[PDB]
RNA sequence: CCCGAAAACAGGCGGCCACCGAGGGCCCGGGAAGAAGACCCGGUUGAUGGGGCGGGGAUGUAAGCGGGAAGGGAAACCGACCCGUUCAGUCUGCCGCUCCCAACAGCCCGAGUGCUACCGGG
RNA sequence: AGCCGAGGGAACUCGGCAAAUUGGCCCCGUAACUUCGGGAGAAGGGGUGCCUGCGGGUGUGUAACCCGCAGGUCGCAGUGAC
RNA sequence: GGGAGUAGCAGCAUAGCCGGGUGAGAAUCCCGGCCGCCGUAGGGGCCAGGGUUCCACGGCAAUGUUCGUCAGCCGUGGGUUA
């Protein structure tokens, strides 16, 4: 007998194409700080620099190739709050409003938008929300956010989503919610240099591939590839149990999944396209531009690694739910050299 | 991050990039890409190539 | 659209069509992008292709058409539907 | 961490319409998506594709013209190859600007009910 | 049914199956054994393009077909494909 | 009857496009041009065998692996001189 580890995970499972390109978070990390929980951006390209290291381990203290991440991320706007109560056996929502103002643009997600809705309306309802969560009853306040994709001249359709707020008080977590209703949201208010994030995205799709590739297994003997059968697995099982066993590997759909990622760095947060290293204002855009996506011109984060997804692909972030013991400083790093000439 | 120069084009390139070949007689070499590294190996030669410093080498040469 | 009489210069993409077919394809091909290109570029119900570039798009075999055909077009207006014909420039 | 309202207690919230028509689909220009279906972006409240003009890139210095060339020939001339014009010429399944051409014109689905016990309020 | 593959080079397999390597011509050089006829194209090594000229053979021939020499020059590669 | 409007109509010679015509009707029939294949055979001549398949006109119910206005198919008339 001779063994072996089975190929492929079953953690995974089943490997079906994403219920939507807009990401979902399904958990969110415990932050004392009273702050959004998140953002959301747009990949542009890779680069890399050179920097001192600074984590902890070998190699700290010396000049290090590193690759990088741009994600181009425009400011946000905040048009709602929710809240939440605890029913019988998870929270269920409780209430939601609305600003009564809100871009031409938002209609192409959302079709149906009120009609007349005016300020008083919206300030009679906010004062209702506020009396009702002043009781004892609400257990979760969140905030309501969509894109802004036309500043960068990307689209015209922006993406709508939902973000947590941290902190244990649902009334300091109302009180910052009534201080952003209605107006606009940047990163650098948002997230602090220096920190580690998670990523979600849709990974790339491959359409429907075999198992050579999609499981990992091996291409048979020369004489079977003479025969019809290098790409084929050999058998979908015993005589008994006499059915096929949902763990033998077989062809289907590959790419286009939900994925998150653990514990990428940023590195640094840029303002109109440009960076700050020794005074200099430098262009991060390579000569050329960025191949299948252009020039950045707004805000940008710098994130060490890979990240899940095509270029002009919505990425969302949030802090850390599962970092390691041994974290480096929270602050931007030591750059000595940053790539940009022509990436084609 | 220095910017090396290439042994067959005499061009700079740039830090996280390039090759740096070793002869047993310690003797070094630095290339910017695969094309300077199979040509300089295979026996082209670069004082007749109109997109390399040692075409102006020859053309003072003259 | 275009005034009938005038006569319009036109750049039609070959290179769009190549990889979709193979090799030995890729003439009897361009010929029919050229007139649906064209069709759909002048708003017309019918065009006529001349033996002129018929024979530029054929100059290499049924391999290696070119990737950009420069042609003249002169569009008629007649029992309403118009009417292109296709020259080389 | 991945799947997950067909979870038969077949869920919650906000908003729109009904009690001609909200909304949706065919159609058109296209990919980051794709065996058919499905998915995503745009359709003159416009840079979606093409063209033109500019950036970046791959090869490696075009044709023509002129001057040399081992040597041969009374002489004129022949002559593989070299030099100059020349980081040239050709191409670009990448980027940006510009309405010059085409995203027109249409066509199809589509919710409306009653009895009993009422509930909570007239 | 075909083309290419970094580093390693039969670790694959009953078994180098299959594929790959060599390859035309001229010169040099050529073992054991032997029925002295062979082995033998043994093995192994060097060269080959284009241009400018100079010579030889038969021939009446500035007709035709063959055999050598020197020099200049280009390419990663000159039986360059077959 | 179900199998099923599914397999097969690929592999050994991958071949069609533009303009014009006929006709109720043309990817498949005719003319011209461009593009291609065979080229010590897919070209030319002629035994055996077959027996009218030869020629012209007129047709398209069936046959031809699809269509067909075409045809070694159908019909009407002809044709082999020592
Ligand atoms: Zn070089």
């Amino acid at each position: 007998k001779i063994h072996r580890p089975r190929r492929g995970s079953l953690a995974y499972s089943p490997r079906k194409r994403a219920k939507s390109i807009v990401p979902r978070i399904r958990s969110w990390p415990k932050d004392s700080e009273v702050r959004m929980l998140g953002f959301a951006g747009y990949k542009a390209g890779m680069t890399h620099i050179l920097m001192i290291d600074d984590s902890p381990g070998l190699t700290k203290g010396k000049e290090i190739f590193v690759p990088v991440t741009i994600v181009e991320v425009p400011p946000l706007f905040v048009y709602g709050i929710r809240a939440y109560k605890q029913g019988y056996l998870g929270l269920e929502t409780a209430t939601e409003v609305w600003f009564h103002d809100l871009h031409k643009n938002v209609a192409r997600r959302i079709k149906t938008l009120p009609k007349n809705y005016n300020e008083e309306a919206f300030q009679a309802k906010l004062g209702q929300l506020e009396d009702l969560v002043n009781d004892g009853e609400i257990a979760d306040v969140r905030l309501l956010v969509h894109t802004q994709p036309w500043l960068i001249g990307l689209k015209k359709k922006p993406e709508v989503m939902e973000y947590a707020i941290g902190g244990d008080d649902v009334k300091a977590k109302f009180d910052y919610a009534k201080e952003k209703i209605g107006k606009e949201l940047r990163a650098g208010e948002v997230l602090h240099e220096g920190e580690l994030l998670d990523v979600i995205a849709v990974t790339k799709g491959k359409g429907t591939q075999g198992p050579v590739k999609r499981w990992g297994v091996k291409v048979q003997f020369h004489k079977a590839q003479r025969a019809g059968k290098g790409r084929h697995i050999g058998n979908l099982g015993p005589w008994h149990p006499a059915r096929v066993m949902w763990t033998v590997p077989q062809a289907g759909q590959m790419g286009f999944h939900h994925r998150t990622e653990f514990n990428k760095r940023l590195i640094a947060i840029g303002e109109n396209g440009k960076l700050v290293l020794d005074g200099n204002e430098i262009e991060i855009t390579p000569k050329g531009g960025f191949p299948h996506y252009g020039i950045v011109r707004s805000d940008f984060l710098m994130i060490e690694g890979t990240i899940p997804g095509s270029f002009k692909r919505i990425i969302r972030v949030r802090p850390a739910i599962r970092p390691p013991k041994k974290k480096p400083p929270v602050e931007r790093p030591q750059i000595t050299y940053v790539s940009r000439e022509s990436k084609q | 991050a220095r910017w090396n120069v290439c042994s067959y084009c005499g061009r700079e390139f740039e830090p996280g990039t390039g090759k740096m070949f070793v002869r047993n007689d310690g003797r070094v070499l630095f290339f910017c890409s695969s094309k300077c590294e199979k040509y300089y190996f295979m026996g082209r030669n670069p004082r007749k190539l109109k997109w390399t410093k040692a075409f102006q080498e020859a053309r003072l040469q003259r | 659209p275009i005034k009938p009489g005038e006569e319009v210069i036109f750049v039609v993409p070959i290179n769009k069509i190549k990889k979709r077919v193979p090799r030995w394809k890729r003439a009897p091909r361009a010929a029919r992008f050229v007139r649906e290109w064209i069709a759909r570029h002048a708003k017309a119900d019918e065009v006529i292709i001349g033996t002129d570039v018929n024979e530029k798009i054929w100059e290499r075999g049924a391999e290696k058409p070119p990737g950009k055909l420069r042609v003249k077009v002169v569009v008629e207006e007649s029992e309403g539907k118009r009417i292109a014909r296709v020259s080389l420039a």
